């Protein structure tokens, strides 16, 4: 199966600081069949980016996001206070579909 | 040198189409048919019975002027004209008559 | 003699779609017919399923009521009408639909011809607009059949063509 | 846009099934794909399965055999049935439907989640 | 009147040919009988518009 | 495709009609164009007429008033009937259908042929 | 200013269909009286055509039934609930059916003022692909109503816009 | 009308050798009007060639042919056992549709 | 690898449009994202509208009859029949004309793809015939990308092109 | 071609109203756009008003009140009443439609007009 | 609102001779919206041109005019008996329409 692997398990920087999560596959995935959840605590996940880059409607021009073959980063740019939660890393390019472990983003 | 086209008639059969009428085009299919013969044909061979002057209820229940129509059995479809005479020679209600019509309809 | 632009033409007879040409071996009207048959088989197709959907089950023997039957008079007379109704607007909204969908049907096709004819001629001929295209080349009986059945050799006449273009 | 509504949390005892489900409003019920995904506690997110009412379904191979999903265009509403609870099945379950998994891609409306309990 | 012809569809008013799907002879019918429709014509194109150069 | 049945040989004395028939299978009759030929014994081929029972018929001249051809879509079958017989009226009756002359094309599907011996 | 492929002109206001331009003399707009016309002709039908077929010859006016008349009754209201079922389908489907076909007819008639246009100017002007062209040779009053007429003469202004091409 | 010659009446060929079977018109004939017919002993005519050189469905390269104005010709390469049968030359330009005798090929 | 005028990609799995490529870096396939989900969001709702048509409120639970109740019997049957026949013709219209308009749809729209490639590349690319362009001037993965997202810097390329051209 | 058919002469005392009209042929009268036009006798043309009947209405200002126009569909006619009569209304009143101002054109078929004396 | 003022109120030539009958509106009207008619007396108006320049059907080549702006003309060439009538400017750019005095032809 595709399996996917989050890393780091958990991220720290200061607010206004870059962040990245890198995701790797079992398998090379075309990029159409990927995507980025962000969950904050105490609510369902919502959606940041489709496919490997586009941005979902409703989420700020600091998400973006690139990758192919089985390597895949998600970039958030001048992370703000409501972006300290967990993203996750998922694929539907077969059945069943697949997510990782989630990466959390801590304040310091 | 070479030119591309398509064919032209002498037809002058039109058509109508949603946004024009009466476009007159080289080939078409008369889809509806519009006249008679004005006859009382044999259906696959079978004669209709014809009832002359009688109606359904002067057929059935007999009536000395129906007489012509007691040896005919069989037929493909019933004739009755616009307003028969010959039906119920002593006066009286025919009961469920309608009815009657309709089980005679598959006979 | 101009194409499919201006009108049609009564000097063709053995197709729909067709050629019309002019050359040093003489002239004359040809039918496409891979064209013309297979814009046939659609149309036979259609005329079919005009006749298939319309296929009649119901009968319309009457029946007689009584003077105390009126309300049921009336609603077999409802029923009748408005099958009728139905009926009509079906096979009148029918033919117009397809007699509008043939129209464009056939319009599409002859344009097809004129493009596959500029897509193989290029820059040998010149495009006229009156539905013709006029060799710069000198072209023989044996490249007008080539240029029809969708074989036109551009490569082997690409230098006559552009010293005379 | 859709918004789902999801059922109350349940509390089972193990052997039990459960059944979980979300109401579909505001679009055409029968060309929405709903996912199903599970959340357990401390964990990531897993998928469950997936309904297209007017076309077909498929699960995840953990749950095939276990997990009953299916559909209703009436009430407009989706539902999953667990059998054989264990106590691993505490977590939270979850619709999403897709934004065009009809044919090709990724899930964009979430619900809220519900809660099991064994 | 009666005649010696033979029909496959008997109206009131005579016998029809029953070849097109279509008729607008009569609405009540015996026999293997087109559609009755409340038309003058329906006339299906399959050719191409008449409209010589 | 197209399958072609024909009725079985004829003999007649001469005066006599004769009634002969195919019929179509695999297709829509109405708008198929039905062709009539005869070969005599030790002759070719020569055509009679035509039916194209949604549009309208023809005949060769020789037959014209001799011969009537007709058609009933009802039973997917086209009959033909030669009046008047003579003695050199022995040939083989065979059907055959156009490809497309309903506008324009050639016969190419035929069904076996009928003797008729007078 | 931009055409068709971008959008609409609300300085253009006397007709459906039209030109646009900016030269030495000024600059304005002007509708294709003759494109507009066919147009309204052809949608006048169509809303013609609508109201022709949709005919009301139907009474609606009820009966009443007695407590043993049930099934005539439901017989009578099944009647009348599967009339409306079927002519509410056949309103909203046709009207549903012309919109969209309407909406092609439009856009297909700016596409055919675009292609009257660049079958006349041809390499003397610039096509630009924001639905608008850029004459080669200096184009005066005269050359631009010609071009709208369909009497654009080519030949004329072939060297210049040569030279400048 | 329309009436149509065919020479020779008999042909006569080893098996494998070329045959040629021609047919005149009484006036010339669009090309598109014209076809070939096979009859073999006992069976109904079978169509080979439609249009003066189209060949039908099911029938062999063999076969092919030519031909305009008035003049036509069918040609059958490499003629084998089952092909001596008798050809004929058919014609639906106008009405009424004519047929010329027929050409019979012998074996030798 | 020829495109859409020569027949579909087995190869492509992520879209119903899209493109294929060959350079110095590599090939493969993608789709177009966009084009391909505004189609399918068409054909959704071409698909609800069919599920929104065909809305049964009708009930079909039979009536008993007596002996001498056989015209009601009768004109029972004729409406339940007559209903039957009407709601059948119109659910395969309906299915059979919304078959043929979706085939058109997507015909149209796998055209537009191309036209949009032409309409960026003009001069720097020769239009082949099978469905495809070559690049005069030596082409990489970022005008590739370029090309596809709509934004190809046509001058940029156009003294490379020029002179292979 | 429409053909416009125009009601008789009509004659009022000041302070009543009066009722004239214009009958179509030879077309769908809904979608026809229907202008009334006075003259009064030595003056030019002066326009009162328009009917689409199946679009909407308008009026010159100056009728604005006491002119009433309006439509029939199911016996092609046009209608337009005149209140308050004075003596100023000794004009002739004619229809006239337009060619295409349904959106935006001319008039190009006139009636006779009728002639009203106050 | 459009005013359209005609002048000569009254034009006076010998058949065969050309007339001009000059308009101008109050404010510039497109020429789309302009249109003339001629009234004969005891008839209803005829239209003659429509737009500043299109003649109506069956109206001869005597008669065609054109203009802009706010300044429009009539042109009749070789005016003949029929035409020594009332011609009339008209405008239906915006409401409410707007009709001129009228220029009447005499014969001298
Ligand atoms: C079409 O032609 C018929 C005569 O066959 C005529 O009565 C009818 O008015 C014409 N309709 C139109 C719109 O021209
Ligand atoms: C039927 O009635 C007519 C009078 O309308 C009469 O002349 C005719 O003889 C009657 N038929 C029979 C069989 O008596
Ligand atoms: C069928 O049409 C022919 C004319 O082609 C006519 O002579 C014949 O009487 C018609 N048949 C019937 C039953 O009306």
């Amino acid at each position: 199966e595709i399996v996917l692997t989050q890393s780091p398990g958990t991220l720290s920087l200061s607010p206004g600081e870059r962040a990245t999560v890198s995701c790797r596959a079992s398998q090379s995935v075309t990029s159409t069949f990927l995507a980025w959840y962000q969950q904050r605590p105490g609510q369902a996940p919502r959606l940041l980016i489709y496919g490997a880059s586009s941005r979902a409607t409703g989420i700020p021009d600091r998400f973006s996001g690139s990758g192919s073959e089985a390597d895949f980063t998600l970039t958030i740019n001048r992370l703000e206070p409501e972006d300290f939660a967990v993203y996750y890393c998922q694929q539907y390019a077969t059945s069943p579909w697949t997510f990782g472990q989630g990466t959390k983003v801590e304040i310091k | 040198t070479i030119c591309i086209g398509y064919h032209a008639n002498n037809s002058t059969d039109t058509v109508d189409t949603v946004l024009e009428k009466n476009v007159t085009v080289t080939h078409s299919v008369n889809l509806l048919e519009d006249s008679h013969n004005g006859k009382l044909c044999l259906l696959k061979g079978i004669a209709p019975l014809q009832l002359g002057n009688c109606s359904v209820a002067g057929w059935i229940l007999g009536n000395p002027e129906c007489e012509l129509l007691i040896s005919k059995e069989s037929w493909s479809y019933i004739v009755e004209t616009p307003n028969p005479e010959n039906g119920t020679c002593y006066p009286g209600y025919f009961a469920d008559y309608e009815e009657l019509r309709e089980q005679l309809s598959s006979v | 003699i101009a194409g499919f632009i201006e009108g049609g033409w009564t000097g063709m007879v053995d197709g729909w779609y067709g050629y019309h040409h002019q050359n040093e071996q003489g002239s004359g009207y040809a039918a496409d017919q891979k064209s013309t048959q297979n814009a046939i088989n659609g149309i036979t197709n259609k005329v079919n399923s005009v006749i298939e959907k319309m296929n009649t089950q119901f009968t319309a023997v009457g029946k007689e009521f009584n003077k105390l039957e009126r309300r049921m008079e009336n609603l077999n007379k409802k029923v009748d009408d408005g099958f009728l109704d139905i009926w009509t607007y079906n096979a009148e909204l029918l033919v117009l639909l397809e007699n509008e969908r043939t129209l464009d049907f056939h319009d599409s096709n002859v344009k097809n011809l004129y493009e596959k004819v500029k897509s193989q001629l290029k820059n040998n001929a010149k495009e006229i607009g009156n539905g013709c295209f006029e060799f710069y080349h000198k072209c023989n009986n044996e490249c007008m059949e080539s240029v029809k059945n969708g074989t036109y050799d551009y490569p082997k006449y690409s230098e006559e063509s552009k010293l005379n273009r | 846009q859709v918004q789902l509504v999801q059922s109350g949390a349940e509390v089972k005892k193990p052997g039990s099934s459960v059944k979980v489900s979300c109401t579909a409003s505001g679009g055409t019920f029968s060309t929405y794909q709903f996912s199903w995904v599970r959340q357990a506690p401390g964990q990531g997110l897993e998928w469950m399965g997936r309904i297209v009412p007017i076309q077909g379904m498929d699960y995840a191979q953990k749950f095939r055999g276990r997990v009953t999903i299916t559909a209703d265009k009436w009430t407009s509403t989706v539902y999953m049935e667990v059998t054989s609870l264990r106590s691993e099945d505490t977590a939270v379950y979850y619709c999403a439907t897709s934004r065009s998994m009809y044919f090709y891609y990724q899930l964009d409306v979430w619900g809220r989640g519900t809660t099991v309990t064994v | 009147p009666m005649d010696e012809c033979d029909a496959k569809c008997q109206t009131p008013q005579g016998a029809i040919n029953s070849s097109l799907p279509f008729q607008n002879v009569h609405p009540v019918t015996i026999g293997e009988c087109p559609k009755y429709v409340r038309s003058a014509k329906l006339r299906m194109v399959t050719g191409l518009r008449n409209i010589p150069s």
